[PDB]
Parts: C-alpha cells; sequence; structure tokens
C-alpha cells in the first residue's frame, strides 16, 4: 500500500507552555509520529516497538509530560543522538525494517513523505532537493521502507546553498544499541 | 527545566477514505 500520512494539531502555544511546566498532559494520543514541543523549538518523536523516539538535540535530558504527570526517559545516547520515553498510551509504534531495502521516504512534520535514496548506513539522498525550510522541525521523523518500516530517524540534513540534496539519519540499529545499554 | 510537549500528531496508517458529508 503507498505510505500516506496526515498531521493534527492537538494544542497552541499557552496550552503548550503551561502543559510544559506542570508535565501533565491530559489530551489523547493517537499516530505513530508525535509532534513535539519544548520551549525552545519543536521537533518529532517515533514510536517504534512500543518506545517514542526523539532526537537527543531536541529533547536534551527532559521528561515527556503525560496524564500522570512527568515521564522519565527510558534511553539516552547522546553520542547517538537519541532519547526515548515509554510510548504514550493511544500511540501506535512502527517496527523495525527487516528486508534491508535502499529506497527509503522520509515523513516530514507537515506529514508529506519525500523519497530519499540509502547511500550510507546514515545517509540517504533526496530525490528532488528542497530548501532546508521544508525540512525545519523534521529531526525525530521516520525514514520508511516502502513496506512502511522504521528504516531510521531524521536528525539532519546535508545541505548547500539552503538546499537539501541529502539527509543523515540515525538507522534503527543504533535503537537496538542504545536500548541494550 | 520543562517536560517535553505533544502539541500534534501525524498519522500513517489512515488510508483513502471517502470524505463524508454532514
Ligand atoms: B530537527 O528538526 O531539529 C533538525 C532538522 C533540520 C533539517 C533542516 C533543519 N535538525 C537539525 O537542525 C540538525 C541538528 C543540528 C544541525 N542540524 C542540521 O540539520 C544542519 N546540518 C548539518 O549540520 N549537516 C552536517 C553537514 N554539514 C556541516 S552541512 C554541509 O551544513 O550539511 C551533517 C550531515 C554532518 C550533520 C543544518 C545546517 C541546520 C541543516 C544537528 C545536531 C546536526
Ligand atoms: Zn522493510
Amino acid at each position: 500500500a503507498p505510505i500516506t500520512a496526515y498531521a493534527q494539531q492537538t494544542r497552541g502555544l499557552l496550552g503548550c507552555i503551561i502543559t510544559s511546566l506542570t508535565g501533565r498532559d491530559k489530551n489523547q494520543v493517537e499516530g505513530e509520529v508525535q509532534i513535539v514541543s519544548t520551549a525552545t523549538q519543536t521537533f518529532l518523536a517515533t514510536c517504534i516497538n512500543g518506545v517514542c523516539w526523539t532526537v537527543y538535540h531536541g529533547a536534551g535530558t527532559r521528561t515527556i509530560a503525560s496524564p500522570k504527570g512527568p515521564v522519565i526517559q527510558m534511553y539516552t545516547n547522546v553520542d547517538q543522538d537519541l532519547v526515548g520515553w515509554p510510548a504514550p498510551q493511544g500511540s501506535r509504534s512502527l517496527t523495525p525494517c527487516t528486508c534491508g531495502s535502499s529506497d527509503l521516504y522520509l515523513v516530514t512534520r507537515h506529514a508529506d513523505v519525500i523519497p530519499v535514496r540509502r547511500r550510507g548506513d546514515s545517509r540517504g539522498s533526496l530525490l528532488s532537493p528542497r530548501p532546508i525550510s521544508y525540512l525545519k522541525g523534521s529531526s525525530g521523523g521516520p525514514l520508511l521502507c516502502p513496506a512502511g518500516h522504521a528504516v531510521g530517524l531524521f536528525r539532519a540534513a546535508v545541505c548547500t546553498r539552503g538546499v537539501a540534496k541529502a539527509v543523515d539519519f540515525i538507522p534503527v540499529e543504533n535503537l537496538e544499541t542504545t536500548m541494550r545499554s | 527545566k520543562g517536560s517535553v510537549v505533544i502539541v500534534g500528531r501525524i498519522v500513517l496508517s489512515g488510508k483513502p477514505a471517502i470524505i463524508p458529508k454532514k
């Protein structure tokens, strides 16, 4: 089946800030990718195998707000730029890619899926370069395979003149290694 | 330091659907 996706805003600036200080979020959760924010920035978090993974460069060492108050991170790997909290009650998890495909599709925070060709184990080239502004706020998002399985988590763009020609991602294998640490 | 907050979601599990009239 074709990979399609949609986004839905669940809260605003004032609600977000209050929920940040409170650490208590009573909203309902749905989806595999959560649009996440801090007072500093907004990025994404992908649920894979019961764990909600995001970028360390965005979440730092913070807790995630939930109905029961803040939830401490389960995994934290500064070197691999990863953090994980148990997947929020309601979220839906993606599952690691097994087929070892090289044709990946990046899901952005605007719910657009863009094809990227895997080059290295942590690099992939956009088949259609886009300005970096398009990709802004997408770190922590998924790089799916044609079967819809997680291959990696977007973390940085390889750009020039303000145009992203390639992307740098965290393959799911580093997640296994991080959990095992 | 504040907690990371969920401000929205992206759903990949959706499938072509005929939008219903209300
Ligand atoms: B996420 O939303 O936080 C975000 C998304 C990004 C794509 C357009 C904005 N990720 C980042 O901001 C990351 C994070 C920070 C720097 N960064 C970048 O994507 C940056 N790119 C790189 O640093 N790329 C380099 C290679 N270069 C120096 S270059 C020629 O500038 O690409 C690596 C691929 C080696 C990582 C910018 C310059 C913001 C696009 C961190 C921690 C990498
Ligand atoms: Zn696969």
